[PDB]
Order: C-alpha cells, then structure tokens, then sequence
RNA sequence: AGACCUGAGUGUGGCAGGACUACCCGCCGAACUUAAGCAUAUUACUCAGCGGAGGAAAAGAAAACAACCGUGAUUCUCUCAGUGAGCGGCGAGCGAAGAGGGAACGAACUCGUUGCCGAAUCGGGUCUUACAAGGCCUUGAGUUGUGGCAC
RNA sequence: CAGUGUCAAGUUGGCAGGUAUUUGUCUGCCAAAGUUAAAUACAGAGUAGGAAGACCGAUAGCGAACAAGUAGCGUGAGCGA
RNA sequence: CACGAGUUGUUCGGAAACUGAGCACAACGUUAUAUCGUUUUGUUAGGAAAGUGAAGGAACUGAAAAGGGGCAACAGAGAACCUGGGAUUAUAUUCCAAAAAGAAAUUGCAUGUGGG
RNA sequence: GAUGCAUCCAAGUGGUGUAUAUCGCAAACUGAUUUCUGCCCAGUGCUCUGAAUGUCAACGUGACGAGAUUCACCGACGCG
RNA sequence: AAGAAGACCCUGUUGAGUUUGACUCCAGUCUGGCUCUGUGCGGCGACAUCUGAGGGUAGGGUGGAAGCGCAAGCGCAAAUGAAAUACCACCACUCGGAACGUUGCUUCACUUAUCGAAUGAAGAGACCAAUGGGUUGCGUAGUCUUCGGGCUAUGCACCGUCUAGGUUUGGGAGUCCGUCCCCCUGUGGGUACCCAACCGUGCUGUACUGAACCAACGGGAUCCGGAGUCUUGUUUCGAGACACUGCCAGAUGGGGAGUUUGGCUG
RNA sequence: UUACUCUCGCGUUGUUCGGAGCGGGGGCUCAAGAUUGAAAAAUGCAUUGUGAGUUCUGCGUUAAAGCAAAAACCUGGGGU
RNA sequence: AAUUACCGAAUCUUUGAACGCAAACGGCGCAUGGGAGAAGCUGUGUCAUCCCCGUGCAUGCCAUAUUCUCAGUGUCGAA
RNA sequence: GCGCGGACAGUAGAGCAGGGGAUCCCCGUGCUUGGCGAGUCCGCGCACCA
C-alpha cells in the first residue's frame, strides 16, 4: 500500500508475514496495477501474466529479481544439462514414454513407436493414468496471442 | 467412521467377495477399542468399564474406569477385591467387559444367541469335530 | 502451557455463545452483603468436625 | 459437572423453598469447614438467629424466588469482546451520516 | 494474605513392558481347493497376521424355554439330526434349537437405584507379642458421597 | 454384530413368543454394572511323579537309540545330516 | 600334523571428544494391531523437557541463557615422539635402566623461587 | 499463482517435486544445425456453455392407506 | 549315437505377462445431501389464520331459501347452456395485503467453530468512548411482584485515562538578547520555557559496510518512574460459518483386481 | 610524489598494474627456505659441489558446475 | 567321604524385557558410600590429581507427602 | 421395462411443391381410439437374476 502504482516489484508477499513467495526466479518481478484504499488491497500482475490481489499489508522488495536473461544462451551439450541438474534433484535425462514398456507407461509398446490414444486425459485420470496432455484445453502449434495459462 | 482396509493402494486380490475397501466395517465397537487402548497404554490397572461422555463430528469420547490392584483399599474390598486375581489381568483385551460383550453378542440368550454361546469358537468347536465313540 | 490457554478461551467461549436460561441463571448471583450474611449464619450453624462428634 | 446442581432451582422453586445462587462452591465450603461444598439447606436456627434467617429469606427471594418468570426467560451470552466493540463504534462513527442526504426533511 | 481447582516438579512406596502360547479369549483374515469351466457359494467365520489370560479359559443366575399335567443359572455327553427344520447359481453343498436320558451341583452372591440414616468409611502414624477386619490420634482422602440397614 | 444418521418408553411400561403391517388378546421374562466351584479342552505347551501298548525295531520309529537342532550349508530369513 | 611358544604404547589407530549424507529414542499423532509416521529448510513435542556461575549467613540455596537425548567418518575434522640399539626363534616410533643409548613434547594436580 | 498443479501413504496437525515460486515446478511429444512443417474438428479423445429449458441418486416435500407401502413433486455433476 | 519328459504344431473345460470401446468389480477424481455449524439485519417464497376482489360457445359452481327486503328485483315464467341469477345465504382459480409463529432457500454485516499462513506465539485493541458492561448506583414512564424488588424504554452517572509531533490560546523568570570564568580576542560551560485547545495516533532515526547489552538520572521509605494505563480475556495476520470432518448417494474410472474368450473340423 | 607529457612507467612464461598512489630511497611485517650453534659422537657404516625428476610449498580456466560442516582453539570490542 | 539321593541356608561372571548414557567401544557419566594411595608431615598415620569397588539414577502409570515446592489476564476472596 | 420430447405451430393456422397478372400478392396444401383418459413409429437419458 506504500507502494507507487506502476512501480516493478519482485519478492512479493502473498499473504501478509509470508516472507516472500511470489516473483523470486531469476529476472522475474510484479508491476502493481492499482490500490483499493476501501478494502486495503493491492491489484498486481505476475510473472505469468495473471492478475491478483492481495491485502495492502503484504510486504515487496523494490526492483527485479538479479540473474535475468539465463535461458536465453542455448546449453548445446548433455554434459551441461547434468551439471544445470547436478544442483537441483535427479530429473534428468528424460526417457520418452512411447520408448518403454506397455508395463510401466501407457504409451509403451507397440511394432512402432506410437500413442495408440488421444494423449490429452481428463483431469479425473487417477494417477498412472494422467499422463501425456493434463485436461488440456487445446493442442498444436498455438496461432496468434498466447493465451494466459493456468485456472481461470 | 468406517474402517479402511488397510491393502496397498487400496488393492485386493482373490475373489471380487473380499474386493471391498471402505465399506467393511470393523467387527468390534468403539468403546471396546477406546478401553483396549486405555489397557495397553496403562498395564499397571485395571479397566473396569467405561461410558460414552460426548462426541463429535470426527472422534467419540469415552470415559473408561480403571483400577490400580495394588492399592491396599483396594486389595481389603470384598466388592472389587475380584479384580486382583490375574485371571482378571487385561480383561479389555479379550472382550470380557460390557462393551466388550455386546460386541459378541453376549446380550442376547436362548434361541437369539445359540451359535455363539460360550462363544463362537465354542459353539463352532462343538458343532465341527468330529465324534468318535468307542463302540461305534 | 496449553492449559492456561485452554481455560481462558474456555471463558471466552462461554460468553460467545447463545447461554441458554438454565444454564445462565447460575451468572445471576446473590449480591455481595446478602452473600456475606448467608455465609456467616451458615458458619455459625456448621457440622461438628471429627473429634468432637 | 453444573448437571449436579443445574436442576436445584428449579426443584426449589417447585416446593417453595426459598433458594440463592451465590459464588465459589469453595467459600461455602469454607463455611461448612470443608474443601468445596455444592449447596447448603438450613433446616432450623435458635431464636436468635430467626429474625437474621427471616431478613435472609426476604432478600434471597427478591433476588431469586419472585423472579421466576423473568429467570426461565432470560438467554444469555451474546457477548462482544472489547476490541469488537470497539471497532462496531468507530465503524458507526466513521459512517455516521453518511445517508443524511438520502432523507426527505 | 489466603482458598479451591485445573495442571506441573521432586521425594517416598509400588506396578507394566519380556518369556510361554498345546488348549482358551478378542480382533484380523486368505488362497489352493470343490462346483468336472466360473464370478455367488465352497474351502472357512479355517491357515497365515495382531493382541490377552489361566490351570483351564470362556460361560453363568433368565428382558430363558415353551404353549405343556408344564420346565427353570452356566458348561458338557448321548440324542434331537445330515434333519419330510431351514440356507443354497434351491447347484455343488451347507445346517442348528427346544424337549428326553445323563455328568456336575451344599450354588449362589455384589453394586447402582429406591428409602431410612449420614463419615458410622478409607489411608497414615502409633499402642496392644499385632504394616490386627482392634483401640488412640490424624485434614490427609472423602459430603461432586464412603459406609450401614431393609425388602 | 459394526459404522453413520436418527433416537424411546416407563411397569395405564418394556423385551421375547422363527412371514412384513395395523389392531387386541394371551404367555414368559425384566436388557442396557459386576463376581462365581464343578462337570468340558489341552488338535506340535510346560513342572513333579506314575501306568501301559495285538505299535516301530537302526534306510524303521521323532530330524535326533550316538558330544543332534549337533557337524555342515546360506549375506539372511532359514536349511539340516 | 604334534608339542611348546609369540602380539609390550602418556605421544601410533580407535574411544574418551567433532560435524556429514543419514538414523530414530523420547514426545506426540495414527493404527483392531506399533513391529507405523513425523523427527536439520535452526532443529522434538499444544510445547511448563534448562537443576546450576554467583552470592549470602562447607555444601545448602538461586539470576540469564528459546528450540529434549543419542548415534552415524579406523581415508573428512582432530591427534603431545623420534632417532640409535650387538634388541627376539617370533613384537617393536610399543622393548632398552641411572651414563635409562638417549634426546624431547604434552596433560592433571601439588611444592618452592621470584614478582610489581 | 500455493487453501495450487503433479503426487506418496492403511491412517494422522503425515509425505515428495518444494531450502522452491512461472527465467519455477510437474506431464507429454519430437530429436543438432539448415530449410520447412500443407489440407481435415465428420469420428474418438480432451476442453468450455455464466442455457445446461430432456434424463437421473438419495436427501427432502406433499397426497392415498389402519399401516407396511404406493404415487406425485424436487433433485447435482455427468450424458444429451 | 550323447546331451533336454520338442521351445514348433495340436489338445486340456491348465497357466502367466500384456491390451481393450470383453464380463464382473475396486481405489482415485468429481458431484449432491446431511453433519461439522454460531450471531444479528434484510429478501423471496411455503405453511396456518383474517380476509380481498373479480369472474365449447356464451347468456362456473353447489345447494337450502318463491318472497321479503329501507329501497324493490330476481321467477316457478323473457334471453343460454355440454349449466337460468332471487330477499338471508352460495363460491371455481388466480391476484392482492399484513401480524403475528416456523422456515425452506438466500443477500449483507459479524465472530466464537473451523480452515490457511507467520512467529523464539516480541509489543493486539482501547483510552480518540457506544446501537457497550455492571447490584461483586440514581432518577423518570409504564408493566409486574412472592412486597423483598424486578422487567421493558428512558436519561444522568461509574467502568474511563495518558501521549511524540503539527497548529494556536494564557503564565513570568531567570542569566534568544544576553550570561558565568579564564586569556581588545580566543576558548570553555549552560538556559533560551510552562500550561490550555483542535489535528494526529502511540509516532526520538532515513529519504558504497561504525558503536549501541548487564541503565544512568529523578522521587518515596528498598520500592517507585525512567520504560503511560487498561483487558466483556482471543499470540498475530487472512478467511469464516463456507470451505474442513464423518456418513449416505450418483457419475466417472485398464490406474488396478478377478475371470472368460464354445464345439465340429481329412 | 611535474608519476601520465602526447611514444607514461613497472613487471610476468602467462591473461597485468598505478593519483582509489606507479617507480626510486629508507623501513615494518608474514611465508618459505638459508646460516650458527645445542642435540652429536658418546651414534651410524666400512663428501662438497653441479645438472635432471619430484607438487611440501610459493605464486594468495568449464560453470545455467562457483566447488561441506562442527568441535576445539585464537584474537578483539565492552566490563571487572 | 571328591560316595550317592534329596532339600529348606548360600553363592550365582558379561548380557538379555534390560531400565544412568552408549555400543562391531569389555566405553563414558551424575549423586552418594567406601578402598588403595606417591611426595611433603610426626616407621606411622593424612592425602591432591589418577585408579578400583558398592549403591541409586529409563519411560509410563497408581498411591502418597505426619501435610513438600510451585504455575494459571481459571473461579473467588481478604482486612 | 421407466419416463420424456416429435409425428411446422396448434385451440386446424404456418412454411411451400403446382397455379394470373406485373421478387410482391392471390388458389391450395395439410399419428390413432374414447368423455380432456387409453395404443403406433423416431429419437434421448435411464432398468436389466428365468
Ligand atoms: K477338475
Ligand atoms: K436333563
Ligand atoms: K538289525
Ligand atoms: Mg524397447
Ligand atoms: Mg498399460
Ligand atoms: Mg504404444
Ligand atoms: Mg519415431
Ligand atoms: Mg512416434
Ligand atoms: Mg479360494
Ligand atoms: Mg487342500
Ligand atoms: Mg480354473
Ligand atoms: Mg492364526
Ligand atoms: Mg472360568
Ligand atoms: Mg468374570
Ligand atoms: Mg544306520
Ligand atoms: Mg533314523
Ligand atoms: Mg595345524
Ligand atoms: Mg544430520
Ligand atoms: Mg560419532
Ligand atoms: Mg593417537
Ligand atoms: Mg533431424
Ligand atoms: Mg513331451
Ligand atoms: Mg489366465
Ligand atoms: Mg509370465
Ligand atoms: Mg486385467
Ligand atoms: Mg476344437
Ligand atoms: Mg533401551
Ligand atoms: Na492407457
Ligand atoms: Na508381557
Ligand atoms: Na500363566
Ligand atoms: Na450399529
Ligand atoms: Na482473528
Ligand atoms: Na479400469
């Protein structure tokens, strides 16, 4: 609430007291779009391009998040993926599901490498069945303005 | 609520009959398990009875009577003195209190309760073994 | 401690809510000086103790 | 438990017997040369107390007997804490005319 | 000041955990198998699993049977009875009870309530040759009720 | 019998009486605290004593008639002469 | 195979006495069942888990100090000794005897000399 | 966008990605550059519609009946 | 020739691995209801009761009552119909209102259940004052009384009270002005304010690496304040009686389980 | 310290450095080694110079990779 | 009686439910009783550090305190 | 098997195949049985022990 509308925000709090848990990634920050002296609430815009509010109590750190532009240089080898990855958790490398076994993937199997079915599942799959496109709303190259991703 | 058989990912095996996992209930009632767990915890009494003082939407409260056999007014009493004999010794534990005994069955009698008199074990002991006189 | 809390949240609870009349009656004390003078009148008329019974 | 004593007004007012709620089960047990006490009956006094057990009688009755209706009716409770109070008065008093020009006169 | 009443600390006196587990008591709980397949059923309220006691356990003094000229706590035996009971893809299969002859049997008692009392109760010190079912003392516990008496 | 919901009556009363219901008769009994010996079990138990057998007779009978749950094997659970 | 021997430490390695990836007693919760779970992202547990520096008239009393007790490295951290011996059948930076072959370092207590 | 997505666990004030926070995390497919990646939404998936104007569950509500019960009405996702 | 009870092929009312839009199901997901679950204000309806107010073609019934009604009209007689109206009485179905009780949904304002975060539960709110609280008061007006005093409105009072700073109303008293020493000069030490009002809200700092703890000091007989006080009490913040707990119900559900997938046959 | 006035200077094998103080003179300090002696000849066996290896030590690029922690110990800042 | 048999008295190492804390450690503590004890002191006693032995010390629960010590914006209440 | 919607809108009109004059108007054309209850075909969504 101390805050100037249109100023470039980042360790946002999304609750009052949180520490900050909102625009930390590298680069990453908040504009704050408007005040509501009334209800005490802030309007921002995230990373994501979604907008929310929260109380005007909720503590921001002035200015974006330092180490911006990282994945812009492209990585070029697989001994540099493991060092990236070597700090984080084991995730990498990644092994497609049509190139397992129908008895640990439900894209294994088959003559030819395929998914025999629609790989977009319902949001209601339970698990080791929701794989693939997750309730996807659309697939394919997407034309035009990219739309906001996440819930509405 | 309803016990949840505890199967790994909720997963049987065997006949579709025994394919059931939130929907079996437990054979025993909830003031007989509230006094077993009251007994395991404080080996050194005696539980006696216990009541139901209140409940919830999530848990039941029972207030369960317990006695220390080794307290002198205790051990001098001809009207609780019984339950110093070891025969008494975590009488929860094998359904021997009231709670424990309307679970058996042991409130009915007679034509109601033949199967499962002096107990089910007995009744199915006496019915299954096979006889064989010695002049036969 | 947690039982501190617990009676005087206790209390709190016990004024939030709708007290029913049966209940609530037993907030309506006797005042002060007829409290006093019951007391003292029941005091003089009190039970033998142990050894002089 | 209050279910001890919770129907001994009521009891008492059935028969006729001049009641009091008063304070601390532990002062009465005071009285009686004990720990607690839950409630007390004073079946006869000498005469020198008569007068003192009569005047008793009168005021106890004032408080509790010959307000019978008034004590089966009341609800209790409903009670704000300070700070709720306090923040429903400044909120009366920040919006404290703001409809007065939605008024005729 | 202090009280009680809710909860802690320490001292003192004690108890539980372990073992056994044939039989017994409480839970939990299969599948092979049988149905000439198989899913209900069957195996089986069994095995395996988790708890608990004893010299036996458990049961036990009618909210019992019967429908009689009536019986009379429990347990067990023969029998009822592989049943013109019943259950059952009414298939495979399953499946008791009362009565009757018997074993046992000195088998009966306690509380709570009611109503008449109301600390007469308990524990602890200490005397009696005595951690007395005794005397004396004792606020310690108990009147938010222990103990007596009665159908 | 169990979970959950819902929940009485008061002997003008309840429970039972093996085809659900509503009536009105009859009969038996009085649940929702508790203790209790014997007659029964010992279907892979123990302690101290006893008695036997139309049983087996060293590849049999317990795995074990013997320094046998030993020697040996297995990372181990166990296996085991 | 039989008989009889052989491994010597203030300092070497470990432990007393560190932290790591981790483990899981207590506590609490769960489970018909604890033989289950949580238990280092500063850190147990609705959670009152600290028991003694002082003083003050020899052991009795008590301030402030937030987050219980352990374990896990014989290659990480740490750790005061090293040469000579004609000294063995076999041990040795471990044994050697007043000329300790000898030379050191380092703990813990005590005794003196001296202090400013 | 965190009272989240994916997700472990028989269960809990339990567990992982998360010591994180969209330049993040999780789930697929293709397989360096280069040059490109056309047409088809009928089908089956997935998704949304802030009509869900039909269809249902039991929960309720009413009526008939001495009552057990019978009927009627309401009834959400979803399907359409 | 040896090595292995053919692995190919068939048969068996033998399997197992895998798949699915096989049969029969189970977790998971989602959805409804009840529950958790409290307060107060309103809104739309439903129920009970008073009561409007009209009225297949047209001139709804259904019955007593063919005569009186102040007046004087309706026929048993004129007009219809798938039905012919009197004076007393007689309403279909809709529409309309309270004024009470209950309440099914629902808006809003709450806060104590509960949920989500944070914190070593480290400083909440008020004093700035009610649509607040109380016999641990005082009146008034009704209304009751067990005669002692209540209840409902109404007012007065008590609970109940202090502040950085900002702005302006009154007070003198020491010496900005100047003063009190030492060397025209230089230097060193201090005061140059108090009260009251409105605002404000608990406020001594600001708009590329410092130090800060175990107070001094001032009063009263060691306490006190310095360092305000208070508590119808919640550690604080954000939600909030829904979204979280249990039960019941429907859909979905190869993620998973069990099982089956005839026979004849050159 | 007119050091860098229009070719600044110092220095490494090597990627530098300097008015935020280069270079020269004179000093302070740390780390490696020297040299002298005590040990020590009383021991050991039957000698004092150079060149090559050798990581103790000194010199304090890959990275979307930036390369443990604690005990113990050391010193100061305050106070006695 | 190194006989046997039986049984009342005794002994009974390290552990183990194992329980002061640990443990591929014959390890390490706190409290409390003892033992031994060099150098100094008048052979004797005494004895610091070191060393040896006994006893108690887990967690929970019950009872209890000749009436122990406390905590709570729980409820009261002093005179 | 149960419920719904429909045999274009209905309480017999509308769309429009074929008709006169200059795309306009006008002729035509159109689920059963009973005094508002009981059957036939399409679909939907739902039930499935000979
Ligand atoms: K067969
Ligand atoms: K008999
Ligand atoms: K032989
Ligand atoms: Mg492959
Ligand atoms: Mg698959
Ligand atoms: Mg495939
Ligand atoms: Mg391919
Ligand atoms: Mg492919
Ligand atoms: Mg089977
Ligand atoms: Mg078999
Ligand atoms: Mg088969
Ligand atoms: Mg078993
Ligand atoms: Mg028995
Ligand atoms: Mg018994
Ligand atoms: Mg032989
Ligand atoms: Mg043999
Ligand atoms: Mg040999
Ligand atoms: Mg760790
Ligand atoms: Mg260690
Ligand atoms: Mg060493
Ligand atoms: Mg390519
Ligand atoms: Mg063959
Ligand atoms: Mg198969
Ligand atoms: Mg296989
Ligand atoms: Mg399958
Ligand atoms: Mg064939
Ligand atoms: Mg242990
Ligand atoms: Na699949
Ligand atoms: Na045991
Ligand atoms: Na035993
Ligand atoms: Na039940
Ligand atoms: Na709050
Ligand atoms: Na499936």
């Amino acid at each position: 609430g101390q805050i100037t509308e249109g100023c470039i925000v980042c360790n946002v709090e999304a609750k009052p007291g949180d520490r900050g848990t909102l625009a930390r990634a590298s680069g990453d920050y908040c504009i704050i779009i408007s005040h509501n002296h009334e209800t005490g609430r802030t309007r921002l815009k995230l990373p994501s391009g979604q907008k929310k509010s929260v109380p005007s109590t909720s503590r921001a750190m002035i200015g974006i998040i330092s180490g911006g532009g990282r994945i812009e240089k492209p990585v070029l080898k697989a001994g540099n993926s493991f060092y990236r990855f070597r700090g984080k958790r084991n995730c990498w490398p990644k092994v497609r599901g049509v190139a397992r076994n129908p008895v640990e993937h439900p894209h294994g199997g088959g003559n030819h490498q395929h998914i025999g079915h629609p790989s977009t599942v319902s949001r209601h799959s339970p698990p080791g069945q929701k794989v693939g496109l997750i309730a996807a709303r659309r697939t394919g190259r997407i034309r035009g303005g990219k739309a906001v991703k996440g819930a509405w | 609520g309803g016990r949840k058989r505890p199967v790994h990912k909720g997963i049987t095996y065997g006949k579709p009959k025994t394919s059931g996992v939130l929907g079996m209930k437990l054979n025993k009632n909830n003031q007989a398990v509230a006094e077993q767990r009251l007994g395991k915890r404080f080996g050194n009494l005696r539980v006696l009875n216990s009541y139901w003082v209140n409940m919830d939407s999530t848990f039941k409260w029972y207030e369960v009577i317990a006695v220390d056999p080794m307290c002198k007014t205790i051990r001098r009493d001809p009207r609780i003195n019984w339950i110093v004999n070891s025969v008494h010794k975590h009488r929860e534990q094998r359904g021997l209190t009231s709670a424990g005994r309307k679970h058996r069955g042991l409130r009915h009698k007679g034509h109601k309760a033949s199967k499962l008199r002096p107990s089910y074990r007995a009744a199915w002991r006496r019915n299954n073994r096979i006889v064989f006189l010695r002049k036969r | 401690p947690t039982f501190v809390t617990m009676q005087r949240k206790k209390r709190v609870l016990q004024r939030r809510l709708k007290v029913p009349p049966a209940l609530n009656q037993f907030t309506k004390v006797l005042d002060r000086a007829s409290r006093n003078e019951a007391l003292k009148l029941i005091k003089k008329y009190a039970p033998e103790t142990r050894k002089a019974r | 438990p209050v279910e001890l004593v919770l129907w001994m007004p009521n009891l008492c007012r059935a028969n006729k017997i001049p009641y009091a709620i008063v304070k601390d089960m532990a002062r009465l047990g005071d009285a009686i040369g004990r720990k607690t006490a839950t409630c007390v009956a004073l079946t006869d006094v000498n005469a020198e107390d008569e007068a003192t057990l009569k005047n008793l009688i009168r005021s106890v009755n004032a408080r509790f007997l010959s307000r019978s209706d008034v004590i089966r009716r009341q609800w209790g409770g409903l009670q704000l804490s300070l700070r709720s109070r306090a923040e429903l008065r400044k909120k009366h008093a920040r919006n404290a005319g703001v409809d007065a020009a939605a008024i005729i006169q």
